[PDB]
């Protein structure tokens, strides 16, 4: 309500959102992507693509 | 299958590397990476038992991730490190190409066969057998864990021409590095 | 007693 | 509260040490001479 | 209150402290600058805060940069077997494509959707946060020699004479007065009495210490690039002037380069041009003498 | 010229979504 | 915890490990670099990512680069005996050719299917990391010897007087406080008894030192064909100043190049220009020199 | 001037609008800002509207206040390295 | 070949100590420790020829 | 011209306000 | 650039969209 | 590129022609 | 704020990170539920 | 290298319903 | 900093250690 | 890093190796 | 600079009614 200045440089600004950023996120996914046992009757065993997790 | 596919601090082998012996670590799977590795009879079995005379299999076949085999041994591995004596050992491995064994050569325990050799009288409680002894076997795993480096670049050696016994030879070279990383999750079934 | 960190003097 | 807890486990310890990496071309040891471990190490 | 002072030999702690804040100094001034050399065409038309990406390249993340709204927002990146979905993870919020990602390498040249990952250096081997760890300590013990050698070169013209009001009047009124033509008695009193501690055995060694230090930075610095080295071409100087062998500091510029290439992947799919040039340039009188177009004097003045 | 290369762009769409579900 | 330290002899288990920790440093940093010199007009129209070429062709396995669907996809290659068919091993995955291949070097000049092998070198004989080990010991101890002469060069004034606070106000009071003129009693107590620890037979030891690694650095360098050749031609120093013997430098660059040759028989074939040049440029001042066309003015800035 | 004695003091400034002529104003992964939460420095010249900061939500578009650091990558004042050469000076 | 043999003999023995004397058990040890590669300048000592080319 | 730079202002204006409410 | 702005305009209305019926 | 952009073409009809008989 | 602005300590040479938030959970006794073990 | 496809073209037994007979077939040689 | 021996004070403990060096004693 | 000899200790065996050198204690 | 000169004038006619209602 009271105006004055109210953008100080921190903690006067802060009681605002202040960069809502990198929430907590199911990417990826338990309990559907994963825990998942709902793996159709295949024929053969195909291939298991192996990667180096470099990032 | 289920058990792995939460997020669990078990199930990996992350105690027995460097920092994490004290400490707590947890993993998952996917089950877009999970392999099984049975023998062929355990698999024969399920294909003709459990998918079989199950009578819902809208999503439960797991047979896409079985590796099978004859049996899970044929390749044996040394202990005692020792000095082969015998000229009929010797040309028994000529029969499968080992050309540089004499009666002046040692067998270390770094060495594997792939073959039945264990009759000989120079192997015979040297040389043991690798073989889950129950032989209802079944080790699963993510593809993740093992990791296989071979090299190829110098594939083909160029050949040696030796006009005068008018004999070419020729050689072939390749590496390989065959390991596993301790970091995922692992469980293995038997009766021991 | 002082262990510190600071600067910017 | 009488235990005799065992004798193996407790003669190891007077010879142990864990040698953490102490930087050299710090201020924690300055001249790095070899004092402040015979300090470290009676006390 | 508590205060019991060592000696005047607290130089030989205050020595030893300016030997150990200028290996902290210089170490974490090298990496602080070493994540902005390159800059690459700056902002030409495309939507990365270039800073940001150089320092998230020198901690070896591979980011990924592709399109978000058509308009090139970065995103982290962590025989071939290729990429395709947006499995990686990503740091903006709503601006994903939530489409067909793709890698725009190899697939095509120019075709494929953008997100193309950008290595540090092509082929990793050693991280070169070690290598500055394995030159400042180097660099530091020379940097104390230096400081160690020009804190005890100063010099005092010591008197000798027993002790009470003979040679004090002397000095007095006729040393530090300026005062020619003092006379004294005949006993000795200045056949060779009075004498100069000096330090010509260090002096000398002064130089010499200096152009070590000199050149042990041009050796860091030629290791990593960072190099005088197309200035030095037109200056005529290429070879055994500058100690530095040419072909090693061009050889280790190029690397970070190509490094780099990926932006290139990038820049021939949305018809645009991104080199990743070298930036040697600093300027007020640069960029006044390859301009010499009147409106840049009214800019500078 | 443009569409040149719109019709090059849903090209490598539809080859990287034939190739998720291919025999390849 | 445990700890009892050596001795300040530390430091003579701390100058073997900068050596051994320089030779693995240098050693592989120099194959880190090493497979990217060529690159060789950096894609023109060709689908080829040069830098896995390059890393796969310096570990000596002949690629084979042919087409794919119209477009080269490297692919993997392992008296005159033809290849034609794909026996080989192929690194792709559906987009081989299923169809005539062949070698596109001696059937025709420039008709056949291509799929072209490239050597590294021409003729083979001995691998280049062998001598990269060859030199990098070598290399090593004299980085050895460098950092042990600057670690021993360093200099203390040596006071010396029977102990208990003689001459400890002295220093205090009239040396480093910088004051001239300090008076002393005639008990000899400067005629030479302060006395300097130099070491002048250190420093002209030190700057030859580092020529010596100069020059082997050099020495390694036209081994290996990265040379400081070109603008050694346009600056006049060509010889007997840069000790290299450029006639053997500009022979060891230029097999590398002809090992490379292949992909100009390729060239060829499908109507594009490839050259395998030989990449010496470092850019922001070179590109703007060569230049100076307004547009590179909005460029760079 | 001001904001250079500004910037040497490590204190991020931020320049925006106020009546369309860029007076200075006071600014102290990515998390974007938006807002005037920032203490504000002069007094009645505020924008009173959407402020923003114009580095990446485009490059030429957003309402302007943009932060200029004084060094891009901090680690060392450099008020520590005048000390640090002006006593062996 | 005998000539690089020459060079690589020469570079190998081209290394250089500093070598204190002095008997032995614990006089000059916290000299050099304290006072030399810890870089100190004015170190005090005995008048026992303690540097006098020692 | 002019109406160009007015429509970009206005539709960041838009968008950093839907995102001040947004599900995003 | 005008295309540009029109995909963000097309990407702003699908957002207002996703959130209101109306 | 418009010749090699057809080939593209005729060799993804021709894959998705070897999954389905449609 | 759930990342607050970093801290570099010159003296170690060290970029120190914090992470906050604020989290709250309770099961409200107004709704049904059940539960089936060995007691 | 594996060119002929083990675990996938072989090690199949996932692929045999019919009611019938004839997989007898002796190809020719080389 | 400024590394200052602030008390300077008085004991009252003992000591022939029957021993070649530092070391040995703490052997 | 660092090499240090943690332990510095006291032991109870003993010693006249009848021997020209290490070498030939070996042997 | 005109259209700047106009901004200040709106913006001081609107300070000038915040303040009185006449």
């Amino acid at each position: 309500m009271y105006e004055g200045n109210n953008m100080r440089s921190m903690m006067g600004t802060s009681y605002e959102d202040s960069r809502l950023n990198k929430r907590t996120e199911l990417n990826e996914n338990m309990s559907i992507d994963t825990n998942k046992s709902e793996d159709s009757y295949g024929v053969q065993i195909h291939s298991l693509s192996k990667q180096s997790f470099t990032g | 299958i289920l058990n792995l596919q939460n997020n669990s601090a078990k199930y990996n082998e992350v105690h027995r590397a460097s920092g994490g012996a004290i400490g707590q670590y947890t993993t998952v799977s996917k089950l877009k990476d999970i392999v099984i590795l049975t023998t062929d009879s355990l698999k024969s079995y399920l294909l003709d038992t459990k998918i079989a005379n199950t009578f819902q299999i809208a999503g439960i076949d797991f047979t896409d991730h079985v590796i099978s085999f004859d049996d899970l041994g044929g390749v044996f591995k040394v202990t005692k490190e020792f000095k082969l004596q015998n000229q009929d050992s010797i040309d028994f491995l000529r029969a499968y190409g080992d050309y540089q064994s004499q009666l002046g050569d040692t067998i270390p325990v770094g060495a594997v066969f792939t073959y039945d050799v264990s009759k000989l009288k120079e192997f015979t409680g040297n040389v043991e057998e690798i073989k889950p002894k129950s032989d209802l076997y079944a080790f699963i795993l993510d593809i993740n864990s093992i990791k296989y480096k071979r090299y190829t670049k110098g594939m083909l050696k160029p050949p040696f021409h030796n006009p005068e016994f008018d004999e070419v030879t020729h050689w072939i070279h390749y590496y390989s590095f065959k390991a596993i990383s301790p970091f995922f999750n692992k469980i293995l079934i038997t009766d021991q | 007693n002082t262990m510190f960190e600071t600067f910017v003097n | 509260f009488k235990y005799f807890d065992d004798i193996r486990p407790f003669l190891d310890e007077i010879y142990k040490t864990r040698e953490r990496y102490t930087p050299f071309y710090d201020d924690r040891a300055d001249y790095n001479t070899n004092s402040k471990s015979y300090y470290d190490y009676i006390s | 209150r508590g205060l019991n002072v060592e000696l005047s030999k607290e130089i030989s702690k205050r020595v030893v402290e300016h030997r150990n804040r200028f290996k902290r100094l210089m170490f974490n001034r090298y990496l602080e600058f070493l994540p902005l050399l390159i800059n690459y065409t700056n902002r030409d038309t495309v939507g990365i805060d270039f800073i940001q990406l150089e320092s998230a390249l020198r901690q070896n993340i591979n980011v990924v940069v592709g399109e978000a709204r058509n308009k090139q927002i970065m995103i982290l990146g962590y025989q071939k077997r290729l990429t395709k979905e947006d499995i990686y993870f990503i740091v903006p919020d709503y601006l994903i494509p939530d489409d067909c990602l793709q890698i725009h390498k190899l697939y095509d040249n120019c075709m494929s959707g953008n997100f193309v990952v950008m290595q540090n250096k092509p082929i990793q081997y050693n991280s070169d946060i070690e290598i500055i760890e394995h030159y400042t300590d180097e660099l530091a013990e020379v940097a104390l020699s230096r400081f160690s050698l020009i804190m005890q070169a100063k010099f005092s013209k010591i008197f000798k004479s027993e002790i009470n009001d003979e040679s004090i009047n002397q000095l007095v009124s006729e040393i530090y007065n300026g005062a020619p033509f003092v006379k004294m008695s005949p006993m000795f009193n200045a056949d060779d009495d009075i004498i100069d501690l000096t330090s010509n055995s260090v002096i000398p060694a002064l130089t010499e210490m200096k152009r070590e230090y000199q050149n042990k930075i041009s050796e860091l610095s030629n290791y990593l690039g960072i190099n005088s080295l197309a200035v030095d071409k037109e200056s005529g100087v290429s070879d055994e002037e500058a100690k530095s062998n040419r072909g090693f500091t061009t050889s280790n510029s190029n690397i970070y380069l190509k490094g780099r290439e990926p932006i290139t992947f990038l820049s021939k799919r949305y018809g645009l041009d991104i080199k990743p040039y070298y930036d040697d340039e600093t300027t007020s009188k640069i960029s006044m003498v390859d301009t010499l177009k009147d409106e840049s004097s009214d800019i500078n003045g | 010229v443009v569409l040149e290369q719109r019709i090059a762009s849903l090209e490598q769409q539809v080859t990287t979504f034939l190739s998720s579900q291919m025999q390849q």
